[PDB]
């Protein structure tokens, strides 16, 4: 993914 | 002059959005700051087209920088995630600190020279691209129109994808 969320 | 990127959204060779391997560092830090402040972000109510803010991605559940594209019914709006390029419908809006509104969008809208598109008009190109969201593509920015949209050539592993519109 990419700079999404955690 | 070929820069690494990732095609996050495709609506055709005329309208798609990527994410330059360059801007990734900035984008990550943006997300970091947004995840820590999220919980305490105020409610957003000025709901009108073009309104910048922070919307919730129905899939992720995470909030991201967004722009209201269309106001629907029941507080639901179609929003465009500027740092990604995809749209969605949601009801969750929170305010975007001015400090975090300054950066530029981290996803860039692109297109190929329409003058060189279709020799067989390939709609399977959509498929070829989507089948590889997990992969890294390359672009050479020919220019950027007064709208901000780059006009580009698309490459996959050194091969020009336009080749996928003809034999």
């Amino acid at each position: 993914a990419r700079g999404r969320g955690r | 002059e070929l820069h690494n990127c990732v095609v996050v959204q495709f609506d055709g060779p005329m309208s798609f959005y990527v994410q330059m391997e360059s801007d990734v560092p900035a984008l990550e830090q943006m997300t970091d700051k947004l995840l820590d402040a999220e919980q305490d972000l105020p409610a957003f109510s000025d709901l009108k087209e073009g309104a910048l803010c922070v919307a919730q991605f129905p899939e992720d559940e995470v909030f991201y920088r967004a722009q209201i594209r269309k106001v629907l019914d029941d507080g639901k709006c179609e929003v465009h995630f500027i740092d990604f390029g995809n749209n969605a419908v949601t009801q969750q809006f929170r305010q975007l600190p001015e400090e975090l509104a300054k950066p530029a969008r981290y996803s860039r809208h692109c297109e190929l020279d329409a003058s060189t598109i279709s020799k067989c008009d390939a709609a399977l190109l959509q498929s070829f691209i989507d089948t590889r969201f997990s992969e890294t593509f390359q672009v050479e920015i020919l220019a950027t129109k007064g709208t901000g949209t780059h006009v580009v050539r698309l490459f996959y592993q050194s091969k020009n994808i336009s080749e996928k519109l003809q034999e």
